[PDB]
């Protein structure tokens, strides 16, 4: 349960395969497919995003959201080489979720499972373990005070 | 990249996907002469070893690496590749002699004269291995234990056959 | 400063073990007789050759003659051959043939097959000579005259062991 | 063993990007594929008699090949836009109906593609996924299943 | 559990820890740094002051302590420099365990704190610091050292 | 050795000016600069080149014959032998079928076993083949832009024996 | 006016310029430094994220978060419905502070100056100006 | 032939910096030194029976070695701070008194260090200087002269 | 406030940044140029050392002498008794001229700006500001 | 008696061995050890530094001085590659000593001997001659009008 | 006495003196430069004007003198370009001595001055100038040239 440097390298690459195009289309479908798996398992969470209009999947008010989530993840990964900064924004990323009433420590462990089930389908050569390891370290710090 | 030179007197470059496919693709046909399409390397039971000195994925101090071929067939209609299966074994504790043995899948590229193997998918997700036999003959190779995912070099070992 | 072992079981060894008497490499290539042939720099061996200057002296292409005077090998530290030698340089100056020679002290390192010869404090300011026997044999070596400090190369010198017949 | 859905599409669409490539890699990629196809069903050579199917290396055929993959590109490159794909496939469907092409050949051509693509991608390549999608694309050209 | 402080991980630590000893006045540094590190420890946990009493911690600049500052700081060096030889490092650390076992008063919670302190200090003297790599390694070290209390 | 100097090799190296190789004077201690002065491409000889990389020739031909018509060495300047050569070519398209035999001047420098064949056509394209040193029955022939010295065509030439 | 090509051009150039991992922090830093030296009035609202010391991790984090958002917006230039939404979303996170609309005109000035260095002469100033502008006004 | 004064200290302190080095160079530097020591006085192996002195390559001993040089470092690294050095030496003095270590061994160990250091530094190395200082440091550990 | 580490950090970074031989003159030059372009009022007191032409040897010399003193001060941050003395000594060599105390605040601004470029993102702004500042006030 | 380019290179290196640390301690002891040799030979000069309090060796008012001297030398050496500037500051360095009443042309030749006796003891591989040569060229110009 | 204008020394001079002849219009340069050099000499020491009278120094731009400007300036070239072959350079310069010996009126003090002038001029046309190296070499040259007067 330690995010090794090698593992970081693994991810810093794995990502370059999902976050290839500079066109929303792809990243969207993936992040979406991730959430759909979160909702199919922890339906409760669904309600939390009425603010962004999840009832209107193709809304755009919501699509944009998905992107922000995606990009927020992108930002994390693309910080794995600058530890100190990552450690800070990682905190800031927590606070943005602590003030979001209704976000459990569980929902996170849930979205984690999500990726681990989606990613292995959108690209080949996915080191599920390596991902899982460093993703957990990231999640843990984000929802340390969330439950 | 994706091209290798004919073995003829004229250093012409043809695509990897064209060596040993039954049709003279090189100016002189060097891409089809036996000295090129020798299966000598991909023969069942073939084994190459050297001293693996790790530089990126495991404590381990230089230990013996052994990539050996376990089975290999060549689809009748697609000769360019000799699909195969092998095993990569490397010593763990030089003292009690524990040793890791991951099963691999992959092929052998006639063009690049390179052996490319990766783990079978679902067995502790170990390593892969790339061996170049550009050393002149069919018994010496420049192998490097990689991480399947990114082909990133976990360790390197110059190997010999037997 | 490291020694590469057999092309099969490749691995690095510190030249403080280069050839110390204890099997350090997996293939023991770091004790293989041929690596530590004392004969390369046997006392009495003489190396000559042309010294072309391009760095710290206005000298005409002359010849240098490195000849090993003595050679001790501490029984409790074999990794090095300590040695004394005589460096002569038959060069032409104001008028006729002169000879600028000096006594030197230094060592031979098996690992790199390097021979370093420094002046025996000869306060006449002579350039330390340095030879590498990278040529596949113990007969020929590639040398350079250099400043003991920077090891900056003042001249190129390719020597050959003189025949004894 | 799997259906060419949303994800499996994105995967093939991506992997195809790498295998297809460009320039010479392409002129060969196609070459290889066809050689693999004809090697399986030599009977089919007779259909491309119009575009020098006798000599796979003849410019006419080279064009043809590079031209075929072209469509396959459009197909794959739009597995995430059912609306459009539908159209391209339908378009192809037409250029093909009329020619007595047995489901037998399409099968071989798929196999060909798969084997070559696998040879080209080395390690990162999901077989089932491609199979599923190449299938869905072929179905759209035959009309059958 | 085996991905903690990996080859790359420590290869990094080692590289970064070397940025420090570039100048010959290592003593002045090691001391000052180690001095501060121990001080800031006694600051957050005083029951420590009594442990380091034996080495006149009362006089930070006092040779008695300055020497100590080295020994410890220098021990950490040993640990780091043996990171690429687990068996040796292991032995090296186990030995450190025993040297701390017979020093009553020293409890685990002390190391946990020292670790947090060390982690906040390093990045202040090293411009290039990889928190993740370091924490991973420092943990393994500090733990094995206090595994006897 | 420097840019414009000739290496004499041996177990004791010496750099002398390329303008001294095969000049009649013993400039090198060992003598290399004077013991190997045999002209490879001499009158009567023919060389067949097999293309393998052509990005400029007007015909992008499969082969290319190189016939040496005459060769004379100036009695007082042995380091350079002047040549007269006919570069033959067998092209063949759909709209036609051409044959060519462009003539060009050129020299061979014992200095570095490199024959330079001045541009035949006024398209700034010349041939430059450098010999092995020990072979003389095969040389790589680079077709270049005289002015630039850009390589844009490589042919392996074999002596037609 | 940022049409179809004028976007792709930026979407593309942004890629090369921005970069990956550290290469970015470097960019962000270089950017904000030039901005703050020109108009020190900005160190004010950046008080929460140690704007006095731009080299600090606190600010560094911020720096990145910013560029990231910029990345998003740029990656939405082709899809209007998402951009219009995203932009509106950004405007809110800003309006809540005393922000002279001219600050953005400044930010833009530099962002272009910097990309200028990074990209060189190939830098399609026109495309960017026309395009990034459209992203600023939606937040100004 | 010379005393470990102010300057001679600075020199050794500096040269030691180069010879000591780090990483593997260190793990060897120490290795070499001990091998040279034990080769001189095999009798002494008996003292390090506790830390696998029988096999110089055993981790336990590797540690020990690397651990010893460590002290020597502190010593040398403070030849310009008599106050502190004094302390370190004294500290060592204790960890050693009690063990029947004859001035005979220290002598060999010095020789070892010197020979290895000389082998490591190549040309820039003052013998007398080191001899003088290694001596002063050893004296501080024995108590004698 | 410049304690023990905050110094070593500067002492260390100064090394890499400043450099050796020519690498320095380059530094000095780059520094003074940026300073004089920002506040040409300074070309005045530098009249003795051809401040009009900073590329001149006369000024070049000066430039170096300056940086050197800065080196000294920095190398004394650990020893207070020497610094306090050295600083006092520098103050004298300056006070004798019409020197607006703000000039130094300027000098500092740039010295940091420059080191920023040289050192990159690793540059510990905090440490420097806290530390070099103390050196200026002792001369201001 | 000519400072060759090679010699400059020799020194530009020899120095990098004495002026290693960015901590006063070392340079101090050396420059001091140099002066102690100047005073033991030309005791008269001692008086000249009462202004810096030489009577208080560890003063600090004096230590700082030593450093300034050291650094002034450092500055010289580190200028050997920029001739023209060196030639000017070299003059400026003279003027700073001409206005110092009591400084003889001799005292300089004396401090020169000093280094030549000290340096060879603080570091090995010291090309005393090379140093001597370029040091003289430096001194000559400094005390051309000093006697 | 043998460390003056060493291999590195002149290797430098040679390299720096070449920065000049990069463009084909060497004549325009050599002339203008040599012209100025001689002029600035007659400026500081007039008894010179009478020596160069023979070459119409009165008309600086006059071909008569322009030619001369070359010959001299070009001779300096020869000197510099033979710096890496002492025996040759020696001979080459000795010859120059004789060409000046039979020209009465030319005294040593002239060269000393011309040297100072040349040393102040070069650095004005060459961005990269190593005063030390040049002075060392120019001295050796100027001296050997005037060693007969
Ligand atoms: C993989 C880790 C996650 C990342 C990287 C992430 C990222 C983000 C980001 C960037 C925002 C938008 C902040 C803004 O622009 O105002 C956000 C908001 C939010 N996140 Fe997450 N998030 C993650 C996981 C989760 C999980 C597991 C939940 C729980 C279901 C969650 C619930 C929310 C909600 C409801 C919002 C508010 C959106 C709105 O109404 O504007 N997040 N998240
Ligand atoms: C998914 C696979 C296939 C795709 C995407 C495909 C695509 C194409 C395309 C784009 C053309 C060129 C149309 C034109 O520009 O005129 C073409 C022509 C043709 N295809 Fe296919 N095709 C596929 C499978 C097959 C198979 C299995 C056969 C039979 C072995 C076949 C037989 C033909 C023939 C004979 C032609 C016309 C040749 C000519 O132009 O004279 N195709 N195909
Ligand atoms: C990773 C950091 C640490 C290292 C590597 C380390 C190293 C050392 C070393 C080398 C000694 C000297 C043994 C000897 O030569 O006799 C020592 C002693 C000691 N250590 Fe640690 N130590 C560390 C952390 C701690 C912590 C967290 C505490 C705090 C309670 C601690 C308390 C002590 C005490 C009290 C002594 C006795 C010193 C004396 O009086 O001689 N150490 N340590
Ligand atoms: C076009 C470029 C800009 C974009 C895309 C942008 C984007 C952002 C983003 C995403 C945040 C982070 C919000 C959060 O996660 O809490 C932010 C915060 C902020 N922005 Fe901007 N911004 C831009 C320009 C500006 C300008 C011109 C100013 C300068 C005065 C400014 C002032 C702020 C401030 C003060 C904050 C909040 C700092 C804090 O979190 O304490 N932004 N900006
Ligand atoms: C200047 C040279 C020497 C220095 C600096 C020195 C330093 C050290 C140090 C630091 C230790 C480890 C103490 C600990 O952490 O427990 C040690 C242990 C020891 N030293 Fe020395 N030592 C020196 C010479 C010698 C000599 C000549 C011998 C005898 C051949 C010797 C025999 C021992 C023994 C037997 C141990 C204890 C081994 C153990 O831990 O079981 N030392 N020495
Ligand atoms: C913190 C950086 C500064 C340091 C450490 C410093 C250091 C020095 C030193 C050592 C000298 C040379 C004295 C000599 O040898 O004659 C000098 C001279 C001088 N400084 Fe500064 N200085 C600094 C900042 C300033 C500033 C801000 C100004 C700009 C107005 C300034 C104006 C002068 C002037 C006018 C001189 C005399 C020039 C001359 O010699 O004719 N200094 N400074
Ligand atoms: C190796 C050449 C020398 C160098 C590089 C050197 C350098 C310096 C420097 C930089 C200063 C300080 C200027 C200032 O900051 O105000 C100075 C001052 C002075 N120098 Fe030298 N110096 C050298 C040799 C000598 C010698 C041989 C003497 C004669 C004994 C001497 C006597 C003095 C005196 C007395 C001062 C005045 C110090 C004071 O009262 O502030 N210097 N020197
Ligand atoms: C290093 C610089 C100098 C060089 C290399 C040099 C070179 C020459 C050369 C080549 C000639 C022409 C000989 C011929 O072709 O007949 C010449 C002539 C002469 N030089 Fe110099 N010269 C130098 C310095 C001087 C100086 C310092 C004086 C100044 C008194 C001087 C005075 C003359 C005179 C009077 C002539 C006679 C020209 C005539 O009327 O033909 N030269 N010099
Ligand atoms: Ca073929
Ligand atoms: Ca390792
Ligand atoms: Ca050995
Ligand atoms: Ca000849
Ligand atoms: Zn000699």
């Amino acid at each position: 349960d330690c995010c090794s440097y090698e593992d970081r390298r693994e991810i810093r690459h794995i990502w370059d395969d999902v976050w290839s195009s500079s066109f929303t289309d792809r990243r969207v479908a993936i992040v979406r497919a991730v959430f759909d798996d979160l909702f199919k398992h922890y339906p409760t969470s669904k309600a939390l995003f009425e603010r962004v209009k999840i009832d209107e999947p193709e809304s755009g008010e919501f699509k944009s959201h998905l992107v922000r989530v995606a990009n927020g993840l992108k930002l994390l990964i693309n910080l794995l080489d600058d530890t100190l900064v990552l450690q800070s924004h990682l905190g800031h990323l927590a606070d943005q979720h602590i003030q979001r009433k209704g976000v459990t420590k569980e929902y996170f462990r849930g979205i984690g499972e999500a990726f681990a089930r989606v990613l292995p389908q959108v690209l080949s050569c996915f080191n599920v373990d390596a991902w899982n390891r460093c993703f957990h370290r990231l999640v843990a710090r984000i929802a340390k005070d969330l439950p | 990249e994706h091209e290798s030179e004919c073995r003829g007197d004229v250093p012409e470059c043809i695509h990897d996907l064209l060596f040993c496919d039954g049709e003279k693709d090189c100016r002189d046909g060097s891409d089809e002469d036996p000295e090129t399409c020798s299966l000598n390397i991909t023969h069942v039971g073939s084994s190459y070893t050297g001293l693996a000195t790790w530089t990126s994925c495991e404590d381990l101090n230089p230990d013996h690496a052994i990539v050996t071929i376990t089975a290999a067939h060549r689809k009748s209609f697609f000769p360019n590749r000799v699909w195969l299966r092998a095993t990569l074994s490397y010593e763990l504790d030089e003292h009690d002699h524990t040793v890791s043995t991951t099963q691999l899948r992959g092929f052998y590229n006639f063009g690049k004269r390179e052996l490319l193997l990766a783990p079978l998918k679902g067995q502790s997700e170990g390593y892969g291995v790339i061996c170049d036999f550009n050393l002149g003959d069919d018994d010496h190779a420049d192998c490097k234990i990689v991480v399947p995912s990114s082909l990133f070099v976990c360790a390197h070992f110059n190997a010999q056959r037997y | 400063r490291t020694f590469q072992c057999g092309g099969n079981e490749q691995e690095c060894i510190s030249d403080l073990l280069v050839c110390d008497g204890h099997k350090d490499c997996h293939n023991a290539h770091d004790e293989d007789p041929d690596v530590c042939d004392t004969s390369v720099v046997k006392a009495g061996n003489v190396f000559s050759g042309t010294s072309t200057w391009h760095g710290c002296l206005a000298r005409e292409d002359h010849v240098t003659r490195i000849t090993i005077t003595a050679s001790k090998r501490r029984k409790f530290f074999t990794a090095r051959i300590w040695l004394r030698a005589l460096v002569e340089s038959e060069l032409e100056r104001h008028g006729e043939n002169v000879t600028s020679s000096f006594n030197a002290k230094g060592y031979y390192n098996f690992a790199s097959r390097r021979l370093i010869l420094l002046p025996t404090d000869d306060h006449d300011d002579h350039l330390a000579v340095v030879c590498s026997f990278n040529r596949g044999d113990n007969e020929r070596a590639e040398c350079h005259r250099v400043t003991e400090a920077t090891l900056h190369q003042c001249a190129d010198l390719f020597v050959t062991l003189e025949e004894h017949d | 063993k799997k259906q060419c859905g949303v994800l499996e599409g994105l995967k093939v669409k991506s992997e195809w990007g790498r295998a297809y490539g460009s320039g010479h890699d392409r002129e060969a990629f196609s070459q290889a594929i066809w050689r693999a196809t004809f090697a399986q069903v030599p009977e089919s050579r007779s259909l491309f008699k119009r575009v020098h199917g006798d000599d796979t290396s003849h410019p006419a055929f080279i064009a043809h090949a590079d031209r075929v993959l072209g469509g396959l590109d459009i197909a794959i490159s739009t597995l995430d836009q059912p609306a459009t794909l539908k159209e391209e496939l339908d378009h192809l469907q037409v250029q093909h109906e009329g020619r007595k092409i047995p489901d037998n050949y399409f099968d071989a051509f798929k196999t060909a593609i798969l084997h070559v693509v696998a040879a080209q991608l080395g390690r990162c390549y999901d077989r089932e996924a491609w199979d599923a999608c190449i299938d869905h694309i072929e179905d759209g050209i035959k009309g059958h299943h | 559990h085996e991905h903690c402080c990996s080859e790359e991980d420590h290869r990094i630590v080692q590289k970064q820890w070397d940025i420090l000893w570039r100048d010959t006045e290592s003593s002045k540094i090691k001391i000052g740094f180690g001095r501060l590190l121990l001080t800031k420890l006694a600051k957050d946990i005083p029951e420590v002051n009594d442990l380091f009493k034996r080495v006149d911690i009362e006089h930070a600049e006092g040779p008695k302590f300055s020497a100590h500052a080295l020994r410890i700081l220098n021990g950490l060096d040993l640990a780091i420099n043996l990171l690429d030889d687990p068996p040796a490092l292991d032995a090296a650390l186990d030995h450190l365990a025993h040297q701390h076992e017979v020093r009553e008063g020293v409890q685990k919670a002390h190391f946990k704190k020292f670790g947090e302190i060390l982690a906040t200090g390093l990045p202040q003297v090293l411009d290039d610091y990889d928190a993740l790599a370091w924490k991973s390694c420092l943990k393994g070290i500090l733990t094995k050292i206090s595994s006897r209390l | 050795c420097d840019e414009h100097e000739h290496q004499c090799g041996g177990d004791d190296p010496q750099c002398i000016s390329k303008l001294f190789v095969c000049d009649g004077h013993n400039d090198c201690r060992n003598g290399e600069d004077e013991k190997d002065c045999t002209l490879p491409t001499k009158a009567g000889d023919k060389f067949i080149g097999d293309v393998c990389f052509d990005h400029c020739t007007k015909r992008r031909p499969e082969h290319m014959t190189l016939a040496f018509e005459s060769s004379s060495i100036a009695a007082f300047f042995t380091p350079i032998a002047d040549l007269h050569v006919h570069i033959e070519i067998e092209s063949e398209t759909d709209e036609d079928e051409s044959e060519v035999s462009m003539p060009a001047d050129g020299e061979y420098s014992f200095a570095d076993h490199r024959l330079t064949i001045h541009p035949p056509e006024e398209d700034g394209l010349g041939l430059v083949g450098e010999f092995d040193g020990y072979n003389f029955d095969r040389f790589v022939g680079h077709i270049v832009h005289e002015l630039s010295e850009e390589v844009c065509a490589e042919f392996i030439f074999h002596r037609k024996k | 006016e940022c049409l179809v090509t004028e976007s792709l051009k930026v979407k593309l150039q942004w890629a090369s310029a921005f970069g990956h991992a550290h290469e970015r922090v470097a960019f962000g830093l270089e950017l904000w430094r030039d901005i703050i030296d020109d108009h020190p009035e900005i160190k004010a609202p950046f008080s929460r994220v140690r704007g006095d010391n731009i080299y600090s991790p606190e600010f560094g984090a911020h720096s990145q978060r910013v560029l990231s958002g910029l990345d998003i917006t740029i990656s939405m230039l082709d899809t209007p419905d998402m951009l219009a939404a995203q932009l509106a979303h950004l405007k809110v996170q800003h309006v809540e502070r005393n922000l002279k609309p001219e600050f953005f005109d400044i930010f833009l000035k530099h962002l272009l100056h910097v990309l200028g260095d990074r990209l060189g002469t190939h830098f399609d100033f026109g495309a960017w100006h026309d395009c990034v502008d459209q992203i600023i006004d939606g937040i100004k």
